[PDB]
């Protein structure tokens, strides 16, 4: 059991080391088109398997058209983890990315 | 147009497990057999195998034994 | 989608110690509880386990020959194509193993 | 477009065996909508309309004691123009082991037909 | 035989100590034969085999005796032995499955699978389960899988369904800790036979398959809930698991009417039940969080229940119909300025279905509405005339046939005027899942026979 | 030539690290270029 | 039987276990069945029979 | 050289005092990598208990070693390693191909574990000629078989009668010989000698 | 693939290795002994190549796990061998370390500090330190002189390793980059050339004899020379404190070398830090056993109506027959007494075994490869081996792993249509019936999935399957209207369980005007020739309809061009 706890202190200390803190995020402030497609991909996979939707549907039936609508009000509760090729990452929320 | 077989691997039948709803086998009342797919080989020493049913191999040409020899005499 | 999901996509199983996909089998049950998945390579013969404390009860299994075994129970299931499982067969004829690392450990 | 398939059961016979299966109807139960498309010797009526699933010959086996069947395989609905009864060039063997059916397939100018 | 066959099995048990076990293996082939075969071990030979085992079970707990136990427990028609060998076979299981408590899960697979027989042949099956499900208390869990695994199919025989249903209701009778999953088993399965029948409105099989099962629940539950089981027992528990499965199973399924009749039967046992069954249909017909299709479908469960429930009083019925008329009056306060707005009439489809309940209640309980004094209830003249002169117009968008019957019994009392707007209809000249939803009344006359005979307690007719 | 690159890699006990888009098709992971270049986390409350 | 929708994929014991005395077992057993009141019922029924036994009531 | 001795029960069980019996109820803190459905995205603590900790109540699980009674203190480990412990919005990694969230957990499992060589005292609910049937703590089944019964003890029609000539009933003290855990039910093999 | 069953475990790295002889004999089930494959009845022999512990066959059950032929994974068995054998892929790296060993000194014919130099360069190059490996030439100043050169070299390696770990320059698992991978291929190419350019043994002065090979793994040990025995016998005092050579004596010298040459051969076969400390053994070049594939990877090859033997069963047959000619002739010399045997009878047995010790090895060379075996039956286009299925254009890697075949895809002739949009495609009603899409049931589409189940499999828009909450499919093909409406009203009914209390029914709806396809035209030159169009379902045709604005991208001309379509 202690050989797991000694193992777990490594994995948490590495992920704390890899994570770039919030003030130093030097990547782009935009939503690249590979990020927008996966946000509407995963959010439409959650609406389809009964997640709570945060908008009013207005008679839509396709789960892609709901998650397209929910991005237009910045209600999507996801977090993008932009990897750098050393291992590091920067948690950018969806609400703070300029979609274009 | 059917083919007899097991009942079903569920309690929700009896049936004679009819033939191929394309790809897999089916019972009468709907339930697709879960799970096996029809095999096929699209492209020496000749053996005594008679693969016929769903691409799987069957046995040699001895039938139920004495009936071919009782009815011949 | 075109090269894993809609060609083969077999959810196989691996061992989390020897890391192979080909040496796992369903143990035939005892008296008649549920069956469980076990691995041949990590396991010992049970009489060899009695030669080296009491051996636990839940970590014994048996194949369809009645032979007992201990160990080989740490296993999970991953999602691979099937042609990997054919390749692991073909490489073991040449004497080559392909040990996998399956995370989380 | 015409198209000829040779219905055969003289194969797999191992050079000296008795006539294991015969043409013609048996005497046990058989589902009796085979009679709508097959004549009473196990050969189809000339001019019928075959689909994928209809029978083309009904050979009654003996070593399995059952009124078997042979089916149309291609998915295109064809008619039947000619059936020939080929006899043996060698000696007797005379239970009609080789039959030749010719299907006539309609080809109307569709969309996608090269001119 | 009397002394040699006792020494024969004792010389079979002796070879067990020397790991041989072939005269065990022959005698194991002797036990597990069919009962219909005269090559079997007879009755007095079975007496000799069982007391030499019940004397000492502590020798055959080996890996090489597991065919000996398996030959015993798979005794084909074991319960049809004479009762002097039957009382020792029964006494063997009460020692085997308590000395070695790993063998209970195999015999419990047999005692539950053999419940496809009528109750008068499995009287010793149910005595053993009430013993072991209190004495192996951890076995209360996995037998729930065993109940649902062997339930017969909806296209199986009429023999197997009704014998399996009636044997389960015996198991409901004493294991109150299971409770939920038995009622969840049948109501999930009787609904699987019911949605065939509404489309028939293989008929003669599927109709007579369910009415035997649907009677055997209703006659059982009218005995289970009683006046001495509400204030003193657990009849409030039988009601709640029946009313929480009406909400979860019979609400979301579509186009059914034979299963809500079991709540047309339990609810009429007392008066506080029909208040609680009413308050069940109230807070789901008005809660704002659900979609409209549950507030529409439950309002049809409100209109067609109160119209057909035999035991009712104005101290409930008018007092909710007073607040219903206030719920309409508070609906014509806010949204009668939202009737000229940019939008369609679909915004008040909840209202016309709410108003539909009033023109169904009026067609069946109008002689109740007359008080002693000779005045109507809650200013009907200030109500039935007032709602139709608005721009809402609840004659056009509501039902065509069950509301036209109301406009005959409206002008049999002249309480309102609505035929000139019918003359306005032919003057002025997404929805299909709702248009065919208000044409659905749950408690219409049943097409079955036996359950209509049971329903002359409290079901009324159109007369 | 498949045997040549195979016999060099076994004699070296070379751990493949699954980074090329031809290695991830063999094993059956998600690719690295394009949309498989980040992770999407969810934000659950409490 | 058991997919990964009702099974953890691993369980690892982080620490060594600590032997707890009965008076805190009764405090845990009290405060657990209060907070657990659909398939939990047939487990907490058996748990109700345990807590009566520790205080001592046959 | 090589050891497979890591199945050893590392904590021995004490003997309670003042009594003659043991204590076999422990508290072990575990960590576990669970799944999480896309419908419990607003109640993730409620959704882990309803999906992964409730099927472990009152059954056997060999990783903790005994029988799990219950749990306390479920804390979802956060995937954002710069947040604090007082936050109320934690992050959970979503699988690529599927919408099912996967995560870690920390929780305390109260386990009742018996071992070979301990003293247990339990009730009697059947006395037969070949065993004595036993319940421990009115939940778990035990047996004291005939070959482990001492030779100076007698039977009568029935109930067993001791060396001095009295019936035995109720709380019969014994020591453990084996713990059988094969099927879906625990089994404690006892011994009186 | 199904989005209701998720996986939790992920594969991250595929380490390699060699299957060892103690490894296979554990995991195997039933050792294959019998050279035949079937008995007379049409049934597999208990011990032959179709054994029922190697996979369920015709209708039986697999004797190890006990499942049907549609549930058995298969298991692999093993053939025993009395001779070890030469592994025909690991041959030239055995052939190089043969011609560099000293048969007397039991070391290499190179020096003792030159080898220790190449070890200490290869250790630092494991950790990526390309600089300190090159500064090891900068350490140079008899008996204790070479134990002072070896001491400061190993201190300088240890000083550089622990300094490069104080910061994050490297880690204990070791870095490896394509630049660090380059220098390893230059040292090893130099360390193998320096071992093959030796004459006299530079450790103890002796002269080692010659070896020379053939392609069929025939090596002939050449005897010595008179000048070199003259150096051997006069150096017999300091060391005082063309016959065909078989397999087992070559084994016996190489365990003796590899026990002594650990600290240099540890780093030749390791491009990463050895954390398990698995010692290198010379058994890793010799195939003591032979793992046969499972029965399911050895099914007979149907051709028309006949059934032929599997081609790998033939190459595994001839191994097993020739292993019975030797195993009889092994016990032939032992049952016959060793004093009764003459000088001729020991020499006529030793001209029978030496012909059969070749043909056991020239069949392992035939089972693995086809080029590296004998020229048989005048061309004949011979039986391909194991390597021949793992090869070029039609092999395994370039036909079944990089480019596959797909479900849910169609192809037909194209035809023009200007009356649709530029971003559309005209799907005819013969593709709009067979192509489906699993669309799960929630509250917003239950209005439309009821109407799409009632419509049945042969009316667009319709559906062709249901799927229950536990994976159990229910088709709709044969069902009539009162049975489809029996299922259409039961889509949202909860099925009570504790496992699947989250999941819900997926209906396999038809393709619609909402969906998106992925057209394609072979040959696909540039990436703008695999586009994605929105479906527009047209009636009364059989060809795909396309707008003219997309005929710049696919290079299409409407005279018989065919285009795929995915989904
Ligand atoms: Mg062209
Ligand atoms: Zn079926
Ligand atoms: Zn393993
Ligand atoms: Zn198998
Ligand atoms: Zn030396």
């Amino acid at each position: 059991p202690e050989d797991f706890q000694q193992h777990e202190q490594i994995r948490r200390k590495t992920l704390k080391e890899k994570a770039i803190p919030k003030d130093q995020r030097a990547t782009t402030p935009y939503m690249t088109k590979y990020e927008r497609a996966r946000i509407l991909g995963t959010r439409a996979l959650q609406i389809s398997m009964n997640a709570p939707v945060f908008v009013d549907l207005e008679g839509e039936t396709d789960p892609l058209r709901i998650a397209m609508k929910e991005l237009a009000e910045k209600k999507i509760p996801l977090v993008i983890r932009r990897y750098l090729p050393d291992g590091s990452f920067e948690d950018w929320s969806v609400e703070e990315l300029i979609v274009d | 147009t059917f083919i007899r077989g097991p009942i079903c691997g569920t309690d929700n039948c009896p049936s004679r497990l009819w033939r191929i709803i394309d790809g897999r086998r089916t019972c009468q009342y709907g339930h697709v057999m879960e799970g096996d797919v029809e095999f096929n080989d699209d492209e020496t020493r000749r053996l005594n195998l008679t693969t016929n049913a769903t691409g799987s191999f069957q046995s040699s040409q001895l039938t139920n034994s004495q009936l071919l020899q009782q009815q011949q005499r | 989608d075109r090269l894993l999901n809609s060609s083969d996509y077999t959810q196989a199983s691996v061992c989390r110690e020897c890391g192979s996909i080909l040496t796992t089998q369903q143990s035939v049950p005892r008296i008649g509880s549920i069956s469980t998945v076990c691995c041949r390579r990590c396991s010992m013969r049970f009489e060899d386990a009695k030669k080296l404390i009491f051996i636990d009860d839940s970590q014994i299994w048996e194949d369809g020959q009645g032979n007992k075994f201990v160990g080989g129970n740490e296993t999970t299931t991953v999602a691979i194509p099937f042609v990997l499982k054919y390749l692991d067969s073909e490489l073991s004829a040449m004497g080559i193993r392909l040990r996998y690392n399956v995370e989380p450990k | 477009m015409y198209k000829t398939e040779k219905v055969d059961l003289a194969l797999n016979r191992n050079r000296g065996d008795p006539i294991t299966q015969h043409f013609g109807f048996g005497n046990d139960e058989w589902p009796k909508e085979w009679l709508e498309k097959l004549d009473e010797d196990g050969l189809p009526y000339i001019g019928t309309y075959v689909e994928e699933g209809d029978p083309i010959c009904a050979y009654f086996d003996d070593t399995l004691n059952k009124t078997k069947i042979k089916t149309y395989h291609s998915s295109e609905p064809a008619y039947i123009e000619e059936v020939n009864l080929i006899g043996d060039e060698s000696n007797k063997f005379q239970e009609l082991q080789t039959v030749s059916i010719k299907y006539r397939i309609r080809r109307t100018p569709q969309i996608g037909d090269k001119f | 035989s009397a002394a040699m066959y006792s020494r024969f099995v004792k010389s079979a048990l002796d070879d067990l100590d020397k790991n041989d076990s072939t005269q065990i293996g022959i005698i194991a082939n002797q036990v597990a034969l069919p009962s219909k075969n005269p090559e079997r071990i007879n009755d007095k030979n079975l007496n000799i085999l069982l007391d030499i085992l019940s004397s000492n079970i502590n020798r055959i707990e080996s890996s090489r005796g597991t065919f000996l136990i398996q030959s015993i427990i798979n005794f084909e028609k074991w319960w049809e032995l004479p009762p002097h060998t039957l009382s020792k076979y029964i006494y063997f299981i009460k020692i085997l499955c308590s000395s070695i408590p790993k063998w209970w899960q195999d015999v419990s697979m047999i005692l539950v699978s053999c419940f496809i027989l009528p109750i008068k042949q499995t009287v010793c099956h149910h005595d053993m389960l009430k013993y072991f499900l209190r004495m192996i208390p951890s076995s209360m869990g996995f037998i729930d899988t065993y109940l649902a695994k062997f339930f017969p199919n909806k296209n199986d025989t009429r023999r197997k369904l009704v014998n399996y249903t009636s044997n389960l209701l015996k198991l409901r009778g004493y294991c109150s800790e299971l409770g939920f999953q038995i009622w969840s088993l049948l109501i999930e399965k009787i609904i699987s036979i019911d949605v065939e029948l509404q489309n028939e409105l293989g008929i003669k099989e599927l109709s007579t398959k369910l009415d035997s099962i649907l009677t055997l629940v209703s006659t059982h539950v009218e005995e289970q809930v009683t006046p001495e089981s509400l204030e003193s027992g657990e009849g409030v528990g039988v009601f709640n698991t029946l009313t929480t499965l009406f909400k979860t199973h019979v609400l979301p399924t579509y186009y059914t009417r034979s299963i809500q009749y079991i709540m047309f039967h339990v609810s009429q046992q007392q008066l506080e039940l029909m208040d609680s069954f009413l308050v069940t249909l109230i807070d789901i017909s008005f809660a704002v969080n659900e979609a409209a299709e549950k507030k529409i479908k439950s309002l049809q469960y409100l209109g067609s229940y109160i119209a057909r429930a035999k035991k009712l009083s104005r101290t409930q019925i008018i007092f909710v119909a007073s607040y219903l008329t206030s719920w309409l009056n508070r609906y014509v306060i806010e949204r009668e300025e939202e009737v000229d707005q940019r939008g369609g009439m679909e915004r008040f489809k909840h209202f016309y279905a709410a108003f539909q309940a009033l023109c169904y209640i009026f067609c069946f309980r109008h002689n109740i509405f007359r008080d002693t004094d000779g005045n109507w209830e809650c200013e009907l003249d200030k109500f039935f005339q007032r709602m139709v002169i608005s721009k809402f117009n609840p004659l056009k968008f509501c039902n065509e046939n069950v509301m036209l019957m109301f406009a005959r019994i409206a002008q049999q009392e002249s309480v309102a005027y609505c035929f000139s707007i019918i003359e306005n209809n032919n003057n002025e000249r997404t929805r299909q899942q709702f248009i065919d939803l208000q044409s659905y009344f749950p408690y219409d006359p049943l097409f079955l026979k036996n359950y209509k005979i049971l329903m002359k307690e409290y079901y009324i007719e159109w007369s | 030539t498949t045997c040549q690159f195979l016999t060099k890699a076994v004699l070296d006990n070379e751990r493949e690290q699954l980074d090329s888009p031809s290695a991830r098709i063999v094993v059956g992971k998600l690719n690295n270029v394009g949309t498989g270049s980040f992770d999407v986390l969810a934000k659950v409350p409490n | 039987t058991a997919t990964t929708l009702n099974t953890p994929v691993v369980i690892h014991a982080t620490q060594l276990p600590q032997h707890v005395s009965t008076d805190e077992v009764l405090q845990f057993l009290e405060s657990f069945i209060d907070e657990k009141e659909t398939n939990l019922s047939s487990s907490i029924s058996q748990l109700k029979r345990i807590q009566r036994d520790f205080k001592g009531l046959p | 050289a090589r050891f497979i001795k890591k199945h050893k029960k590392q904590v021995t069980n004490p003997i309670d005092e003042k009594n003659g019996t043991s204590n076999c109820i422990v508290r072990v803190p575990i960590a576990l990598y669970v799944s999480l459905a896309p419908m419990y995205l607003e109640n993730p603590l409620q959704g882990v208990m309803k999906q992964h900790l409730n099927p472990l109540v009152m059954k056997y699980n060999n990783k903790v070693g005994g029988v799990v009674l219950g749990y306390e203190g479920l804390k979802i480990l956060d995937a954002d390693p710069l947040s604090k412990e007082d936050t109320s919005e934690k992050l959970i990694k979503i699988t690529p191909d599927t919408p099912f969230g996967f995560t870690w957990c920390h929780v305390n499992l109260y386990v009742w574990q018996p071992q070979v060589g301990d003293v247990l005292e339990g009730y009697i609910f059947i006395q037969s000629a070949s065993h004595i049937g036993l319940l421990i703590h009115d939940a778990f089944n035990a047996s004291i078989k005939k070959n482990n019964i001492p030779v100076d003890w007698t039977f009568v029609h029935g109930h067993w009668v001791d060396s001095n000539g009295e019936p035995i009933d109720g709380k019969l003290r014994f020591t453990v010989r084996n713990v059988h855990t094969t099927g879906r039910v625990v089994s404690v093999d006892g011994t009186l000698i | 693939m199904d989005i209701s069953k998720p996986v939790g475990s992920e594969i991250t790295s595929v380490d390699f290795g060699i299957l060892t002889a103690k490894e296979i004999r554990n995991l195997s089930a039933k050792q294959i002994t019998n050279p035949t494959v079937l008995d007379n009845l049409g049934h597999p022999v208990s011990g032959g190549l179709y054994d029922l512990a190697l996979g369920a066959f015709l209708r039986n059950l697999c004797s190890t796990c006990g499942l049907d032929e549609k549930f058995c994974p298969g298991h692999q068995g093993h053939i025993e061998l009395p001779v070890p054998c030469y592994n025909p892929l690991f041959f030239n790296q055995l052939y190089i370390y043969l011609r560099a060993s000293c048969l007397f000194c039991h070391h290499f014919r190179l020096k003792s500090v030159e080898v220790h130099r190449y070890a200490c360069k290869l250790r630092l190059l494991q950790y990526g330190l390309i600089d300190e490996s090159y500064k090891l030439d900068e350490i140079t100043l008899s008996s204790t002189l070479l134990n002072e050169l070896k001491s400061k070299r190993s201190e300088y390696v240890d000083m550089a390793i622990a300094k490069a770990l104080s910061d994050g320059r490297t880690t204990e698992r070791g870095s490896f980059t394509a630049t660090v991978n380059d220098e390893r291929k230059k040292l090893v190419h130099e360390f193998h050339k320096k071992l093959l350019s030796r004459g006299k043994c530079d450790n103890c002065g002796m002269f080692s004899p010659k070896f020379r090979k053939d392609g069929f793994t025939k090596i002939f040990e050449t005897a010595l020379n008179e000048k070199q025995i003259t150096n051997n016998r006069v150096k017999g005092f300091i060391r005082q404190d063309s016959t065909y050579i078989l397999s087992t004596e070559v084994k016996n010298i190489l365990d003796t070398v590899f026990r002594k040459e650990q600290c240099v051969l540890q780093y030749v076969f390791h491009s990463r830090p050895n954390l398990s400390r698995k010692l290198v053994k010379a058994d890793s070049f010799f195939m003591d056993v032979l793992v046969v594939p499972p029965t399911r990877f050895r099914l007979p090859s149907k051709l028309g109506e006949e059934v032929h033997e599997n081609s790998q069963n033939q190459l595994l047959s001839k191994v097993l027959t020739t292993s019975l000619l030797i195993r009889d002739l092994n016990d032939d010399l032992s049952k016959l007494q060793k004093d009764k045997v003459s000088l001729e009878d020991r020499r006529v047995i030793f001209s029978r075994l030496m012909n059969a010790f070749v043909t056991i090895q020239n069949d392992v060379n035939a089972f693995i490869d086809s080029t590296k075996a004998q020229g048989r039956t005048s061309g004949k286009v011979p039986i391909p081996g194991v390597k021949q299925a793992l090869e070029k254009k039609e092999g395994l890697f370039r036909k079944h792993m990089m480019g596959k075949r797909v479900n849910y895809a169609a192809r037909s002739v194209i035809s023009p249509d200007p009356n649709i949009e530029t971003n559309e495609i005209g799907v005819p009603p013969v593709f709009a019936v067979k192509l489906t899409y699993p669309e799960p049931v929630t509250a917003y589409n239950i209005a439309e999935l009821r109407q799409a189940v009632i419509n049945g499999p042969d009316k667009w828009p319709g559906a062709t399957q249901i799927q229950n909450e536990d994976g159990s499919l229910v088709s709709l093909i044969g069902m009539s209207v009162e049975q489809r409406k029996a299922l259409a009203n039961q889509l949202l009914t909860p099925s009570s369980n504790v496992s699947t209390h989250t999941l819900n029914k997926k209906v396999y709806r038809h393709i619609k005007n909402r969906d998106v396809v992925l057209m394609n035209r072979q040959p696909t030159l540039h990436k703008a020739s695999m586009m994605g169009h929105k479906v527009r379902v047209l009636p009364n045709e059989k060809t795909l309809r396309l707008h003219y604005a997309n005929t710049g991208a696919y290079n299409a001309d409407f005279d018989g061009d065919e285009m795929n379509m995915h989904f």
